[PDB]
């Protein structure tokens, strides 16, 4: 297995802002993307154990 | 306290802890290892 790691777009794009997150819901649904990525790469690492 | 900052235009959100670490007497601020800043004197007061 590996070590499981998982990415907020909050916190990672946008450095302590509000206006960050409003400019956000204008790039639309990219995140959702790579938190289901990231949930199915830690299922498949608890699935290999 | 969780709180946000306004420290001669830099701002932020964080609380207040005093630093162990010697620091210089001319310098404003330091960088951590992203690049962003960590340790904010009191530009009326002083305490890093």
């Amino acid at each position: 297995s590996m070590t499981k790691t998982s990415v907020d777009c909050t916190m990672y794009i946008c450095g302590d802002s509000t206006e960050c997150s409003n400019l956000l819901l204008q790039y639309g649904s990219f995140c959702t993307q790579l938190k289901r990525a990231l949930t199915g790469i830690a299922v498949e690492q608890d699935k290999n154990t | 306290k969780c709180v946000n900052f306004n420290f001669n235009g830099l701002k932020g959100t964080g609380v207040l802890t005093e630093s162990n670490k010697k620091f210089l007497p001319f310098q404003q601020f330091g960088r951590d290892i992203a690049d962003t800043t960590d340790a904010v004197r009191d530009p009326q007061t002083l305490e890093i």
